């Protein structure tokens, strides 16, 4: 759950770091203010993105041997399907009884 | 007099027939529910 958001934020930060490095290079090579701080921030963000990528790659490696988490609660799915079918059949029978009663009265 | 009694009896018989027709479906639904919920698990 949180690892997905972490990887998404890491990718967004890598993109932002690339953009900041490009902008800092442009501002520094245009003419010769904040170019030094911009380059420092860009280098720091690039290093942080690299560290985050290395940490995510150095994960616990849950299985890496076969198809893990086999069985997605299919029994519960089938039970819920049968319950819904029972409810639908009950509704149909109740509607039939109601039509019979309306024809009676 | 007697004709009114005969007509009332005919109407009562028709109502009883409709009542039995409704009760058939009622008991059918009761059996279906009580037998389907029993096979659970």
């Amino acid at each position: 759950n949180e690892r997905l958001r972490a990887l998404e934020d890491i990718e967004r930060e890598i993109g932002a770091i690339l953009q900041n490095a490009g902008t800092a290079i442009l501002e520094l090579s245009k003419e010769k203010r904040l170019l030094d701080r911009q380059a420092a921030a860009f280098t720091t963000s690039v290093q942080h993105v690299e560290a985050e990528l290395s940490a995510q790659i150095r994960y616990l490696t849950q299985v890496a041997t076969g198809q893990p988490h086999e069985g997605s609660s299919y029994s519960s799915r089938k039970d819920c399907q049968m319950a819904l079918k029972r409810v639908d059949y009950a509704r149909l029978k109740i509607s039939d009884v109601a039509r019979t009663c309306e024809q009676m009265l | 007099e007697r004709r009114e009694i005969v007509e009332v009896n005919k109407k009562l018989k028709q109502k009883n027939q409709q009542l039995k027709q409704i009760m058939d479906q009622l008991r059918n639904l009761i059996w279906d529910i009580n037998a389907m919920l029993a096979m659970r698990n």
